[PDB]
């Protein structure tokens, strides 16, 4: 595994559509099930167990964040953030883990 | 025998060749030896070169990784891909060249600890242990008590404790003619996504665990492993890293001086 | 099979593969003519080189 | 096994000229492909599958 | 006399009156693929007038507080005509290129240069954790330069270009062990080198693997008094040799 | 068409424009999802590396 | 040296001969190389076919099956009847063969594990096993504290921990000339019972137990048992097996798919 | 047999298991440029596998009131990969085509065509005055096509596309004396010729001289009884063979 | 006895058996000729298969 970029800047203005992506490919390496997270740091916000998606978990942000893809197999992780506003600074984690590899990507978001 | 040039008699000339004086512009080193600006002896020259060869120079055994896994634990066991990137004693040597060629030794000093037990009366036999490795593509196992592990056409080793430490060769195994130490240029042919990654020298996984049970009391151990590149040829020398290492994958670095300073030109 | 070393020694090979000989560590051989003078024309020691 | 670097391009195929038929014969029409391999084929580094796995005893 | 040369190429010729010696690669000269080697199950095409020849890379100038240039090697020549137009519509291809720098001074400056080419040069990022991306890697035949002041840490995708590091993180000095020749305004006024194909396989991809780096270092920096000509260019021409190319395939 | 033997049948019919595509699949023969249960596919799954041509007969 | 036919060159042809145009109906394999359906250089080729062979492709060690057995109960201790059913990661490659043919190397890992025993100080010396074979018909042991064990001509090895692990050769042992891995029809004349069962097999059951005696504590140990086809020769084969097997004596399956599907017939 | 060809060029093939014999131009086979008629003062390149090999051009419909189709040849090419881009860094160039067209039907239609390359077929404009335009005489690798209708007057710069006089004001029963096949679709399915270089100068540009044209004329027009597929469309594939260019310079 | 690797090797059978000899590795010999042609007439490349 491996993210195209495992930390960077961005910024976005109040009620426009937040977009932090996280890409990643496979090594040959890598032949286990496919586990995929997000985390905030102001808990996860979204989960990918399974091949099915777990995404009620941060009240908070309920329905204000999916995935954008549909080939969430094929090196998709990205998040859809709609409606921007205060509360929603903080560090992001987009942890990936297939046997046996791990990847990270922290997306510090500022507004 | 490889053994070094002796050095020949002179006598003090006076002519129009001069040996000293030349270009350095044309990238050609001087060739000049000794006897060319002063009088020397003739001094029979016995020192060999031997010890300095490429085999002599890297055919010698370094650790590499080494992990941990504890006995009564679900999933207890130590998985691990196979790249010289992570030590950092043994990753020099190999980035003085370019394109390697070499084939292998493995080597597994396997050790166990006893943890903090809480029944009375704890007393455990032998351990054995159980080293498989994984092609690049094969099926992984998830946990311990799982059915990859025996009913599988991979090559394992079986180790008990008080022996010799267990040993496999293998030969070269890649797509190239040659490992790269280095490799400039993207893996995607639109130029996204990471930088310095290659096909070219994956090796597979390396998955170990207990073959024993939990009798009383948890049983952690720890496994070293250990290189030995034989048969090797080297291609393309290259100038020794500097700057300190600070990851696996790339070869970033911090900027640091060339050489320790003194405190003035003429001491 | 037998040869000289460092009088001589007998070594056998047992294994029917390669990769599981033992190390070489007799390649005595050396040819700095490729990193030394990689020029085109060759470069006399005593003639200036201009 | 899936990967990127050693990507071995695709296979298509195309219409040359349609499909033409007489009178009272169907139009539509079915084609099968087989594959196999040359004479200077070869393999290497065995492993095991991924395909079949197992929880108990039979 | 012995420091004239005449080199031609195709339909193109170079000639400089006062120049040294021309250094030959690792002592190999540039040639196509013997059979006992190909592993293409195809048959290569061979132009062989329309990309052997003298392609001129852009200017740069040299002022006095310069730092360094570098190109990226088959990477530069992405645009100029038949060799780039080649480079696109096929799959795999090899070569071997003629590399020449010429930068000219009166006898009364002073400087020196370092021409080296660095084969599979890695480099490293400005952010321990990123890599840097393509657009601040390589650009097409124009110069990126190195620095004297280490890069912030604050850029996302930079190249760490301290030039006492040559970017890949070893000694500027060490350098010299690969194939070389230094620009001397005293005596010296080009610097000329025939690097054949190195790489551990017999052809590869030519968008997604810089197998060289042409990189100008200047050791004693320029300097002149007052009146003399206060702007030195240099500029570089390579010429590949020995192209051939395999696998056709719609442009990209 | 994966559950039955349509699988294997390609469609052709009697088009009314010209140049159109049949069919177009990947060739990994080992990780694509076409050539994988093939008996080509079920040989190359025990091993990791391969080389060679490949035919493809039509019929 | 078993190596792969090198290309030849060709130039442009414009003639009758079409070499690609054949007849799929008579069943006949198409055998065209590159060097007839366009422009081709003189490549040699190297590559060896070695590594693909009947003897590298099967000896390989692989786990059959294995139990266990405590040492403080009464008939503690192991039967098995000798089979490869049962482990589905060796059963598949011996299916892609109807006959077989081969002499077996067998294998035993042999481990230990205390048990919660409630005395104190608890403290046993090495263990010994026995792994009594029992040929089809012989008398069988009915606990381990019997007189079938010793007094007893019947091939067996004695083995205590802490060494190597112990390891017999047996060699083609069948009423006919090849194991079947495959059998059509009934066992008995009237066409009535079970249905793929064969005597040609048959090997004999295995009888593990323990040679010591109830020190203070129980001790469960655990066997793994490894085979090892030598001198193998394949004949007739056959498709590989696709379905999930469900039972140890026939074939039973469930239907599925032949293959995992994709979006669309153009992607 | 005797009704089975199959025909390759560099990395595509032609396979056809019904079909006529090949008509080789005027009797000679295309090669290089000997040095005896040799005018170019350097030396030529040859890619000969990189252009070399069979292009496809766009498709084309056969309704029942068709009246024909022409493509000037080394011009449809234009746009068609390597060929296409050597034909513009370079100043000259010669080269000798394989021209292949193809149109299948069942047995139960019924037509015929004349599948003719007519060389340095100037054409006539509608007005007396004025010449056709470029844009109207030609088309990248696309069909013009003739009418059954005589242009009018009216028009300013257009072809005259009465296929009675086959736009070159001659008889156009006449054409066979040119090389040929015929299309029947009774027992031929394709026809294929190979045509030499044919010009008054060893070499020429090839922007501004069309030196052939492949005409297509129903003489017998399709024809079928309801029920039988509607749309019959026409392919033609071209191949150079023995290509060589010359007087290397920028794109234009 | 002695014979060639993948140089020299050197094995010796010590037992009286014939299968606890070791793996032999090295039976490299192929016929396709049963499974991809198993026709009666012979069929020649170039000329059509009718």
């Amino acid at each position: 595994l491996s993210i195209t970029t495992p930390e960077e800047m961005i910024e976005k203005a109040k009620g426009e559509t937040a977009y932090l992506p996280c890409k990643f490919t496979l090594s040959p390496e890598d032949q286990g099930p496919l586990d995929i997270e997000w985390l905030i740091s102001p808990q996860v916000i979204i989960l990918y167990s399974g091949d099915k998606i777990y995404d009620d978990y941060y009240p908070d942000l309920k329905g204000r964040v999916h995935f954008t893809s549909n080939d969430l197999k094929s090196g998709d992780a990205s998040i859809n953030v709609t409606n921007l506003q205060l509360s929603d600074i903080g560090t992001y984690q987009c942890k990936v883990k297939k046997a046996p590899g791990v990847a990270n990507k922290k997306i510090h978001l500022v507004v | 025998v490889a053994r070094v040039a002796d050095t020949i008699s002179s006598r003090p000339t006076n002519s129009e060749s001069i040996p000293a004086l030349t270009a350095a512009e044309t990238g050609h080193t001087s060739q000049v030896v000794p006897s060319d600006t002063m009088q020397t002896r003739h001094v029979k020259n016995y020192h060999s070169r031997s010890e300095s060869s490429i085999e002599n120079f890297l055919c010698r055994s370094a650790c590499v990784y080494y992990a941990t896994y504890t006995n009564n634990s679900k999933k207890g066991f130590a998985e691990w891909v196979i790249n010289t990137r992570q030590v950092a004693q043994l990753r020099r040597k190999l980035e003085l060249f370019t394109y390697l060629r070499f084939d292998l030794e493995l080597t597994f000093v396997i050790t166990s600890a006893q943890q903090p037990s809480t029944a009375s009366s704890v007393d455990a036999p032998v351990q054995t242990h159980q080293i498989m490795y994984v092609p690049p593509g094969g099926p992984v196992p998830t946990k311990v008590k799982d059915y990859a592990w025996q009913t599988s056409t991979n090559p394992s080793v079986f180790w008990t404790e008080g022996n010799a430490p267990p040993r496999m060769s293998i030969p070269f195994i890649s797509i190239g003619n040659a490992y790269s130490c280095f490799y400039d240029g993207w893996t995607q042919f639109s130029r996204n996504g990471v930088y310095g990654i290659n096909t070219l020298n994956n090796m597979g996984t390396l998955y170990m665990r207990h073959v024993n049970e939990a009798g009383q009391g948890p049983i952690k151990s720890t496994v070293r492993i250990y290189f030995k590149p034989k048969h090797v040829k080297a291609w393309v020398p290259r100038p020794p890293r500097l700057c300190q290492y600070e990851k696996q994958k790339n070869v970033n670095f911090s900027p640091i001086g060339v050489t320790t300073s003194r405190t003035d030109i003429i001491t | 099979q037998v040869s000289t070393q460092k009088i001589h020694y007998t070594n056998i090979n047992y294994y029917k593969d390669a990769a599981s000989n033992s190390a070489n560590r007799q390649d005595f051989t050396q040819d700095p003519g490729k990193f030394t003078e990689p020029v085109k024309d060759i470069m006399v020691k005593t003639m200036p080189a201009l | 096994v899936e990967d990127e670097y050693t990507a071995a391009g695709y296979v298509t195929c195309w219409y040359q000229t349609n499909i033409v038929v007489p009178a009272d014969v169907q139009s539509s029409c079915d084609i099968l492909c087989f594959v196999s391999a040359c004479n200077d084929f070869s393999v290497r580094m065995l492993k095991d599958t991924p395909f079949i796995r197992q929880d108990t005893f039979y | 006399s012995d420091r004239v040369r005449s080199i031609t190429l195709g339909n193109s010729t170079i000639t400089t009156q006062e120049c040294a010696n021309v250094v030959v690669g690792y002592g190999v000269w540039p040639e196509y693929l013997k059979d006992n080697e190909a592993t293409a199950e195809d048959q290569p095409t061979q132009p062989d007038v329309a990309t052997c020849r003298f392609y001129t890379l852009e200017s740069v100038q040299w002022m006095k507080n310069s730092a360094g240039w570098w190109w990226k090697l088959p990477d530069a020549l992405s645009q100029m005509g038949l060799f780039g137009q080649n480079m696109q519509y096929h799959y795999l291809g090899r070569t071997g290129y003629t590399i020449h720098v010429q930068c000219n001074a009166s006898k009364f400056h002073q400087g020196c240069l370092l021409v080296v080419c660095v084969p599979e040069a890695e480099m490293g990022c400005s952010n321990l954790n990123n890599t840097p991306e393509f657009s601040e890697l390589s650009g097409g035949d124009s110069a990126r330069m190195f620095t004297d002041t280490q890069v912030g840490e604050s850029n996302a995708k930079k190249v760490q270009t301290a030039v006492w590091n040559a970017g890949m993180g070893v000694g500027v000095g060490n350098l010299t062990i690969f194939p070389h020749q230094w620009i001397n305004l005293r005596t010296n006024n080009s610097a000329t080198l025939v690097m054949p194909y190195i790489n551990s396989v017999p052809m590869d991809n030519m968008f997604r693997h810089n197998n060289l780096t042409l990189m100008i270092i200047p050791f004693v920096p320029l300097n002149y008094s007052e009146g003399s000509s206060p702007y030195v260019p240099i500029t570089v021409t390579i010429a590949p040799m020995c192209a051939e190319y395999n696998g056709l395939r719609l442009a990209s | 068409n994966v559950s039955s033997l349509k699988a294997y049948q390609i469609p052709v019919q009697s088009n009314s424009d010209n140049g159109k595509q049949v069919f177009g699949f990947p060739l990994q023969p080992g990780a694509n999802n076409v050539l994988n249960r093939t008996l080509l596919g079920e040989i190359l799954n025990y091993y990791t590396h391969w080389s060679g041509s490949i035919k493809l007969t039509f019929m």
